[PDB]
RNA sequence: UAUACCUCUGCUUCUGC
RNA sequence: AGUAGUAACAAGAG
RNA sequence: AAUC
C-alpha cells in the first residue's frame, strides 16, 4: 500500500531504469506543479534553495558553524557508536538482529573481503570501507 | 630511498613497533620515512641496553638461564600498554609517576630513564629536556658523531657504552654511502589531510541520485554553490 | 513554546487579529524526496571542506536508490479442507 | 484550625466605608 | 538524613506562578565536569589503568585520599563504587517548574514544596551553603 | 532466564559464539577492572594487552614478595608459550 | 517408517528514527 | 465455535 | 548574583 501510494504522488514525475541496480526508479523533483489538493512529491529545487538562503540570512553563519561541530564530532566518533541502536537489518543472514551483532557480522565479513578500516577505531575509515565494499566484485561471508 | 634502506639495516621487530607507534599518532610511515628512522634508531638504542643485561635471585647486574631482565623497555609498546607499565612500577616501588612518557626503567636504580637521539651537539639536547623533567627521569642522550652526555648517576657500564656508539656511526656511514644521509638532515613536516574519496559504484549511484535537468552530480554540486534563486 | 507564543502574541499589530492554525501534514514520509534532502546538505556544507561534503551526500544518495523488502508475504487457506500456507514475496506472482 | 475549615483562610483585605 | 532532620512549616492555598528553570536535581559532594570526575574515580578504584596523569589529580588529591580510606574494607563490586562516586561528582541538571527554591536540597523535595494552586514551607536538615544564603 | 525458543531453531550455533566472546571479555575484565567502567582504547591486539599486564603483575608481585619462586617460573613458563 | 501416551518451546517466524 | 477485525490465533517443532 |  505504502509502496503504491509513494509512487501515486510521484507518478507524473520522470521514470527511468537504474544502470547500477537494474530497478525501476521514479524522480518527482522539478516535476510539473499540481492542479489539485491530492498529495504531491513535486518539490521545485529553487524554491527549497531560496527558503534555505532565507534561513542563512535570518540566522547568520549557522550552517558553517553547525557543519564544523558535526565534522569535529565525526573525527572523535568511534565505530562502537553503531552498537547503541535497535533491531538492525543484517545483509549477511538477511534477517533483523541486534545492532551490536549486526555490526560484528559485517566487521568479520569485511575482514574476509579485506577491509580492515574498522580496526583503526574511528568511524570515518569504517564508512570509507562501506562505500568501497560496493566496488568489490564478490563479497564473501561466513555461513555456519 | 629510505623505504628500501630500513628493510636491510633493522629487523622486523623494530620496523613493526616503529610503524605501530606512528599509526597511533596518525602519521604515514611511507610518506614520511625519515620520521620512522628517528623512532627506528631510538628503539634500537633502548633494545640493546636490556638485551644482554639480566638479574639474579640476590638481585645484581650480570651478562648472559634467567627469566627476569634488569631493564624494562617502555618505548616501542602501544600507549595504553606503556602507561599501564609506567604507573604499575611507580605505584609498586612507591614514587611519583612522571608528567610525560618514559623509555626505560632500571630495577637496580629504581628510577626512570629518558633516551634521546640528536643530529649535532649532544650536550645542547641534554639541557633542553632537563627544563621539562628537572629531577623526574635520569636522561641519557647520544648522537651520531661519537658525542655522548649521560646522567650524574652513570649506571651504564663501559663495555655497554661502546656497543651504543659502535652501531650509531655504522648506520651514519651506511646512509652517506647510498646518498640517503641528506634525507634525514633535511626538515620533514606535512599536513595529515583527512582522506575520504568515493569509489566507482557509489559515485555511479550519486550521479543518478540528482533532480531532473542534471547530467551528473558535478552539475548539481556547482548549481547549488553558484546560482542565486531569489524570486 | 510559552515564550514563542507570548512574543508571537504580544508583537502582533494593535487593533488587528492574531490567528493560530492547529495544523498537521498528511503523507509526510510518502512525499518528501531524498534528492531534496541531498540538495539541503550541499547548501549547509558549502564552506566546509570537500571530504565532509561527499560524506554527508552519501546517506541521501543511498535513500535515493533504496529497495523495500515486502515483509513475510500472504497466507492462503481452503476453509473446507482446513489448511493454510504462507506465500513468500518472491512467489507472489507464482499464483494466478 | 484544620485546612478544611473556612477559618483556616487568612484575614484578607476587606473594604470599609 | 536531610528529610530526617528537616522541619515542616504550614500549607498555604492560593495561586503560585511557576517558572521552568534549569536546576540541579541532587546535591553533590564536590562538583566537576564529566571528564575531570571520571579521572578522579579512576585514581580511587583503578589506579594502574588511569593513564596520562592530568593536573586535575593534584587539585582533587585530598578527595582521592579521603575516598580511598572510606572505600578500603568493602567487598562491593568496583562498577557499583564507580557508579555511586559518579553520582556524587558529575552534575544532574535538568529543567523543572520551580517557585522561590532552586537549591538542590529543595529541588529533591520539589514534589512536596508547591503545586499550581498550593504552597508548603519545608526546612531541609543538615547544612546549607553561605553562597546559597 | 534467556528466551529458549533459539534451542529448537538452527540459530543454536550463536549460543556457542556468544559464550566464546563472553569467556574472552570476562577474562579481559579480570585483567583490566576499569574495562567495565570506561571503554578500553587501543588499536593493538586484545591478547597483547592481557599478556603484558599479567607479565608485569607477576614480576612486581615477585619483587614485592606476593609471588614465590615456585609460582613465578610457572607463570613466566605459561606466558613464555604466548 | 520407528522410537513418540516420548522430548524440547511460549517475544527470537523479522517490532525502525 | 469464539476471540477478533483489513489478518491472524483457535499450539508449534524433533 | 548568572553561566556550568
Amino acid at each position: 500500500d505504502t509502496v503504491i501510494r509513494t509512487h501515486e504522488y510521484s507518478n507524473k514525475g520522470k521514470q527511468y531504469i537504474s544502470d547500477v541496480t537494474g530497478c525501476t526508479m521514479v524522480d518527482p523533483t522539478n516535476g510539473p506543479l499540481p492542479e489539485d489538493n491530492e498529495p504531491s512529491a513535486y518539490a521545485q529545487l529553487d524554491c527549497v534553495l531560496e527558503a534555505l538562503d532565507r534561513m542563512d540570512e535570518e540566522h547568520p553563519g549557522l550552517f558553517q558553524a553547525a557543519s564544523q561541530n558535526a565534522m569535529e564530532t565525526l573525527m572523535v566518533t568511534t565505530v562502537d557508536k553503531l552498537t547503541q541502536g535497535r533491531q538492525t537489518f543484517d545483509w549477511t543472514v538477511c534477517r533483523n538482529q541486534p545492532a551490536a551483532t549486526a555490526l560484528n557480522t559485517t566487521i568479520t565479513s569485511f575482514r574476509l573481503n579485506d577491509l580492515n578500516g574498522a580496526d583503526k577505531g574511528g568511524l570515518i575509515p569504517f564508512c570509507q570501507d562501506i562505500i568501497d565494499s560496493l566496488d568489490r566484485p564478490e563479497m564473501t561471508f561466513f555461513s555456519v | 630511498s629510505m623505504d628500501t634502506f630500513i628493510t636491510r639495516n633493522f629487523q622486523t621487530t623494530i620496523i613493526q613497533k616503529a610503524k605501530n607507534t606512528m599509526a597511533e599518532f596518525s602519521e604515514d610511515p611511507e610518506l614520511q620515512p625519515a620520521m620512522l628512522f628517528n623512532i627506528c634508531v631510538h628503539l634500537e638504542v633502548c633494545y640493546v641496553i636490556s638485551d644482554m643485561n639480566f638479574l639474579d635471585e640476590e638481585g645484581k647486574a650480570y651478562t648472559a638461564q634467567n627469566l627476569r631482565p634488569q631493564y624494562e623497555v617502555i618505548e616501542g609498546m602501544p600507549r595504553t600498554i606503556a602507561w599501564m607499565v609506567q604507573r604499575s612500577l611507580a605505584q609498586e616501588h612507591g614514587i611519583e609517576t612522571p608528567k610525560y612518557l618514559a623509555d626505560l626503567f632500571d630495577y637496580k636504580t629504581k628510577r626512570f630513564i629518558e633516551v634521546g637521539i640528536t643530529k649535532g651537539l649532544a650536550d645542547d639536547y641534554f639541557w633542553k629536556k632537563k627544563e621539562k623533567l628537572g629531577n623526574s627521569m635520569e636522561l641519557m642522550i647520544f648522537s651520531y658523531n661519537q658525542d655522548y652526555s649521560l646522567s650524574n648517576e652513570s649506571s651504564l657500564d663501559e663495555e655497554g657504552k661502546g656497543r651504543v656508539l659502535s652501531r650509531l656511526t655504522e648506520l651514519q656511514a651506511e646512509l652517506s654511502l647510498k646518498n640517503l644521509w641528506q634525507v634525514l638532515i633535511g626538515e620533514e613536516d606535512v599536513e595529515k589531510g583527512i582522506d575520504f574519496k568515493l569509489g566507482q559504484t557509489i559515485s555511479r549511484l550519486r550521479d543518478i541520485s540528482v533532480p531532473a535537468g542534471f547530467s551528473n552530480f558535478e552539475g548539481m554540486r556547482s548549481y547549488i554553490d553558484n546560482i542565486d534563486p531569489k524570486g | 513554546l510559552s515564550n514563542a507564543v507570548a512574543k508571537m502574541l504580544s508583537n502582533c499589530p494593535p487593533g488587528g487579529i492574531s490567528m493560530t492554525v492547529t495544523g498537521d501534514n498528511t503523507k509526510w514520509n510518502e512525499c518528501l524526496n531524498p534528492r531534496i534532502f541531498l540538495a539541503m546538505t550541499e547548501r549547509i556544507t558549502r564552506d566546509s571542506p570537500i571530504w565532509f561534503r561527499d560524506f554527508c551526500s552519501i546517506a541521501p544518495v543511498l535513500f535515493s536508490n533504496k529497495i523495500a523488502r515486502l515483509g513475510k508475504g500472504f497466507m492462503i487457506t481452503s476453509k473446507t479442507k482446513r489448511l493454510k500456507a504462507q506465500i513468500p514475496c518472491p512467489d507472489l506472482f507464482s499464483i494466478p | 484550625y484544620s485546612p478544611t475549615s473556612p477559618s483556616y483562610s487568612p484575614t484578607s483585605p476587606s473594604y470599609s466605608p | 538524613m536531610r528529610l530526617d532532620n528537616a522541619t515542616w512549616g504550614r500549607i498555604t492555598f492560593g495561586p503560585v506562578e511557576r517558572v521552568r528553570k534549569r536546576v540541579l536535581l541532587n546535591p553533590l559532594t564536590k562538583e566537576m565536569p564529566p571528564d575531570e570526575a571520571s579521572n578522579v574515580i579512576m585514581e580511587i578504584l583503578f589506579p594502574k589503568e588511569a593513564g596520562i596523569p592530568r593536573e586535575s589529580t593534584w587539585i582533587h588529591r585530598e578527595l582521592i585520599k579521603e575516598k580511598r580510606e572510606k572505600l578500603k574494607g568493602t567487598m562491593i563490586t568496583p562498577i557499583v563504587l564507580a557508579y555511586m562516586l559518579e553520582r556524587e561528582l558529575v552534575a544532574r541538571r535538568r529543567f523543572l517548574p520551580v517557585a522561590g527554591a532552586t537549591s538542590a536540597e529543595f529541588i529533591e523535595m520539589l514534589h512536596c514544596l508547591q503545586g499550581e494552586n498550593w504552597r508548603q514551607i519545608y526546612h531541609p536538615g543538615g547544612n546549607k551553603l553561605t553562597e546559597s544564603r | 532466564k534467556r528466551n529458549r525458543s533459539i534451542l529448537n531453531t538452527d540459530q543454536r550455533n550463536m549460543i556457542l559464539e556468544e559464550q566464546c566472546y563472553a569467556k574472552c571479555c570476562n577474562l579481559f575484565e579480570a585483567c583490566f577492572n576499569s574495562a567495565s567502567y570506561r571503554k578500553p582504547v587501543g588499536q593493538h591486539s586484545m591478547l597483547e594487552a592481557m599478556a603484558h599486564r599479567l607479565r608485569m603483575d607477576a614480576r612486581l608481585d615477585y619483587e614485592s614478595g606476593r609471588m614465590s619462586k615456585d609460582d613465578f617460573e610457572k607463570a613466566m613458563a605459561h606466558l613464555g608459550e604466548i
